[PDB]
RNA sequence: UAGUGGCCUACCAUGGUUUCAACGGGUAACGGGGAAUAAGGGUUCGAUUCCGGAGAGGGAGCCUGAGAAACGGCUACCACAUC
């Protein structure tokens, strides 16, 4: 929570908790060059 | 744009602080340490070029296929790098150059865990 | 008659006469309406600091044949936007957006010397330090 | 008033300036010797050690005094801005 010593949350629309990409499996699916 | 906390003041926050990661974060009024912030979509990595010269009054060359540690900034990382030839490059289409040159401008190619902000390296 | 008058009272006419002519004349109208200081952004002056906005995109007008490496600049005096000119050129690596030059003509206020559109202004000094003894491998010769 | 004076004021007269350029507008305009000049004339500049004018951030106003509409003097407004 920040704060001052104005409460603000880490909220949910956020990335959450990746490194690389998580839709990044699913986009080794873009057969872009099938040489 | 969305930039709301304000800079300037001072700030008590809750940083959640993991067990495992507690062998060197000091208190430091005698010591050396320091904090840094992340963004939103940093947290995701991404794929790094870089633009290298080579250091002056540094001679010796290095084979180009190697672990170096990276900096772009401060932050180290042993990036295994590809460097390809800095010249003025119309298309943008580089090569697999396996290692260096002695004088002119060099571009890296790896991958990198990146941190947006044009560092000289 | 030569087509003017003569005769010892007529300096009335003659004085008013050239007073009309000269504005038939070109740097006399340039000077006299203050258009050196309405416009040309220097403001009249003739050097300029300001920061360099970004690397510059070539508009033919002829005719030296590449991407000539200048710096699209504004001016932190007015901040009037314009395209500038590094000589000895080449060496894009050296300096960031938004920092420094100081600018100066290229010897008719330019207008002319590339194809590029406006440039007309060599650059001096970036940063403060200079480029003659920075091209002479002191120093490092800045990018846009 | 130190004094001439439309400087005011009270009644009068209907004048005055002008295409010989009135009036109005702009000045990156403080005015006089200087400068760059260099056949001569012309040209452009003059904040600047001297003379004269003006101001003490901008306008007012008054005291003391032979002398100031003074600001390392004062009162007020206006713009600032210290403990």
């Amino acid at each position: 929570k920040i704060e001052k010593i104005t409460v603000f949350e880490s909220n949910m629309n956020r990335d959450t908790l990746d490194e690389y990409a998580p839709e990044g499996t699913e986009d080794w699916s873009d057969y872009d060059e099938d040489f | 744009n969305e930039a709301q906390a304000i800079a300037g003041d001072r700030i008590r926050m809750f940083i959640r602080f993991p067990k495992f990661l507690l062998e060197k974060i000091q208190d430091p009024k005698q010591l050396l340490f320091a904090v840094y912030g992340l963004l939103l979509h940093e947290h995701k990595n991404a794929v790094v070029n870089f633009s290298l010269q080579r250091w002056e009054q540094y001679d010796k060359p290095v084979p180009s296929q190697e672990p170096i540690v990276v900096q772009y900034g401060v932050r180290r990382y042993t990036i295994q790098p590809l460097f390809s030839q800095g010249s003025n490059s119309p298309n943008n289409v580089h090569k697999y150059e396996r290692f260096l040159h002695p004088d002119t401008v060099s571009v890296a190619t790896c991958i990198a865990p990146v941190d947006f902000t044009q560092s000289p390296a | 008659g030569k087509g003017k008058p003569r005769g010892l009272n007529s300096a009335r006419k003659l004085r008013v006469h050239r007073r009309n002519n000269r504005w038939a004349e070109n740097n006399y109208k340039k000077r006299l309406l203050g258009t050196a200081f309405k416009s040309s952004p220097f403001g009249g002056s003739s050097h300029a600091k300001g920061i360099v906005l970004e690397k510059l995109g070539i508009e033919s007008k002829q005719p030296n044949s590449a991407i000539r490496k200048c710096v699209r600049v504004q001016l932190i005096k007015n901040g009037k936007k314009v395209t500038a000119f590094v000589p000895n050129d080449g060496c894009l690596n050296f300096v960031d957006e938004n920092d420094e030059v100081l600018l100066a003509g290229f010897g008719r206020k330019g207008k002319a010397k590339g194809d590029i559109p406006g440039v007309r202004f060599k650059v001096v000094k970036v940063s403060g330090v200079s480029l003659l003894a920075l091209w002479k491998e002191k120093k490092e010769k800045p990018r846009s």
